[PDB]
């Protein structure tokens, strides 16, 4: 549940990212399927290869929706109602890996907002991660 | 996996009193029930829109018993169950890309197949050595992903 | 989310519990333990012997504690958030063991009510202990 | 522990740049503010209801370099970090009644802290053998529970 001191927080350091949340988004992608390689039945489909287009494309997407919920902090659900549809009824992504994906995405901002990633804006951005993690599956069954 | 020797007499005993045919059928298909997600590898198997559309299907039951006989045959390797099962880790990553924590979702599904069947029979002991088991598949399994 | 037939399933398993719960309550616990033993970390002072009555005095709890929310089944956020307040800032239990103990209770269960654990009443069971766990661990962060 | 020498030499090169004073404080405090509930086990730290009394806590700071102090010393037994924790081990379980989860946890803050700090530097494949490294920790810390 996200406290007013979180939205601000995340509403703070995603606005740095600005322009490169998709170079961030694919890097993110790129940490997980090299450290969790099961996250890689996922994508049988996608060349995996360092530096691929589908990878780079899917970092961009995926960057373009934790804007958007970045912007409806407060009406999350709607903002990823389609979303959730996606992932629960199409992709089926088993649960866990919204973790393993959240905690690559909390890697790669720490090493590219350095005087941002302090302690409690930290504690927001995994509150953050979490939050739309649960909104994807929250229609799974 | 480790198992008292009074723990693979458990495991053993009792296995020794199912019957695979019907147990694959029933934890494979209440798999796909309980964790419908799990039907995303089943396409091709037919209606799965309703518990017993699933449960009576003649696929899932057939495919139950194959993975059932499978995990039956590691019973008998318990100390070997990454040699056990490493073409079937191979083919399940290299070719039917299974997270494998579907896996750990059928061990514990099978776990309360079991009690389902053996009643007071599947005691607290009995439960935490089947626990174990499961997890050398589940892991054995998923030895050979990459 | 419950749908109403997760309800009524879960409205119908609970009711032939019916005064075992407590029993019962008692057997999840024991199963845990033996199962999942890193889960005795949190009851150190317990006597974790086989029918120990701070056990049993427990799994009574435990089991209430259940018993109401199915009553309460349309406002477990409610019901519960008293249950909340104490596991999120008192006992502070790991998530991950809420998991745990649910699985050893749908073992309890399916052990013990063999005629009513269909499938169909193991999904509503399996998706009600979740949302149970889920309502106690609200208030973590 | 599955490491290749590309990995180790990966993992040693990088950890050969630690301050460990400094990352041990900050991975254990981050540890205090994201997880609130492994606070449990240190009330008598003091003040830990900010990130800011627990950052700056000398307590949380010298039990962070204790801990990443004995970090440290398992990457000089990579190959048999189960030996290497042992007594730890035990004593996490039969003392401390820690739950090796927050094994996990602290593994998952350390690579972040480790990012932050190293930040170009800390590639793809640098997290990666990391990962591995901070997962037989926790394995290993964890396997004498009982
Ligand atoms: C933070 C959590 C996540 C977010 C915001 C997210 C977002 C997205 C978006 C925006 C799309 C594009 C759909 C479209 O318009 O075509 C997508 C597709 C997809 N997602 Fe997710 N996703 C998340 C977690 C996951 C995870 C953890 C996995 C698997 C490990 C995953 C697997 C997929 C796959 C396989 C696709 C479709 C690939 C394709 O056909 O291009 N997602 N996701
Ligand atoms: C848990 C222990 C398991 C064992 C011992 C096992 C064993 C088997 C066997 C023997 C086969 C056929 C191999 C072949 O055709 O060469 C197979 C195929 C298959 N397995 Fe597994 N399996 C297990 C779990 C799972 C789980 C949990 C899933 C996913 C929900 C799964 C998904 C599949 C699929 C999708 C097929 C191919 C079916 C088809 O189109 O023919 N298996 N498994
Ligand atoms: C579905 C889940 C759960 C329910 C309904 C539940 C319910 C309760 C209830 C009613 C109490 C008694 C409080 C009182 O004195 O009024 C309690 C206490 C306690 N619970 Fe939970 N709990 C759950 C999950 C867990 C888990 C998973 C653990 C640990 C692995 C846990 C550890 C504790 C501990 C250590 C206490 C303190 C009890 C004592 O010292 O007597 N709880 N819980
Ligand atoms: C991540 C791997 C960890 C290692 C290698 C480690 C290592 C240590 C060491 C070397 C000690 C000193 C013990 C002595 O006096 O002999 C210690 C004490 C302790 N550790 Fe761990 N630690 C780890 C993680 C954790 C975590 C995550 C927690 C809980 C949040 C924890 C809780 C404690 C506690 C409560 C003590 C007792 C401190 C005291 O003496 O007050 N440890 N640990
Ligand atoms: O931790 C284990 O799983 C291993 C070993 O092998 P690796 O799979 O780690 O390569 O010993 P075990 O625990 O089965 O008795």
């Amino acid at each position: 549940v996200l406290s007013p001191a979180d939205k601000t927080n995340v509403k703070a350091a995603w606005g740095k990212v600005g322009a490169h949340a998709g170079e961030y988004g694919a890097e993110a992608l790129e940490r997980m399927f090299l450290s969790f390689p099961t996250t890689k039945t996922y994508f049988p489909h996608f060349d995996l290869s360092h530096g691929s287009a589908q990878v780079k494309g899917h970092g961009k997407k995926v960057a373009d929706a934790l804007t958007n919920a970045v912007a409806h902090v407060d009406d999350m659900p709607n903002a990823l109602s389609a979303l959730s549809d996606l992932h629960a009824h199409k992709l089926r992504v088993d649960p866990v890996n919204f973790k393993l994906l959240s905690h690559c995405l909390l890697v790669t901002l720490a090493a590219h907002l350095p005087a941002e990633f302090t302690p409690a804006v930290h504690a927001s951005l995994d509150k953050f991660l979490a939050s739309v993690s649960t909104v994807l599956t929250s229609k799974y069954r | 996996v480790h198992l008292t020797p009074e723990e693979k007499s458990a495991v053993t005993a009792l296995w020794g009193k199912v019957n695979v045919d019907e147990v694959g059928g029933e934890a494979l298909g209440r798999l796909l029930v309980v964790y419908p997600w799990t039907q995303r590898f089943f396409e091709s198997f037919g209606d799965l829109s309703t518990p017993d559309a699933v449960m009576g299907n003649p696929k899932v039951k057939a495919h139950g018993k194959k993975v059932l006989g499978a995990f039956s045959d590691g019973l008998a390797h318990l100390d070997n169950l990454k040699g056990t099962f490493a073409t079937l880790s191979e083919l399940h990553c290299d070719k039917l890309h299974v997270d494998p924590e579907n896996f750990r979702l059928l061990g514990n599904v099978l776990v309360c197949v079991l009690a389902h069947h053996f009643g007071k029979e599947f005691t607290p002991p009995v439960q935490a050595a089947y626990q174990k088991v499961v997890a050398g598949v589940a892991n054995a399994l998923a030895h050979k992903y990459h």
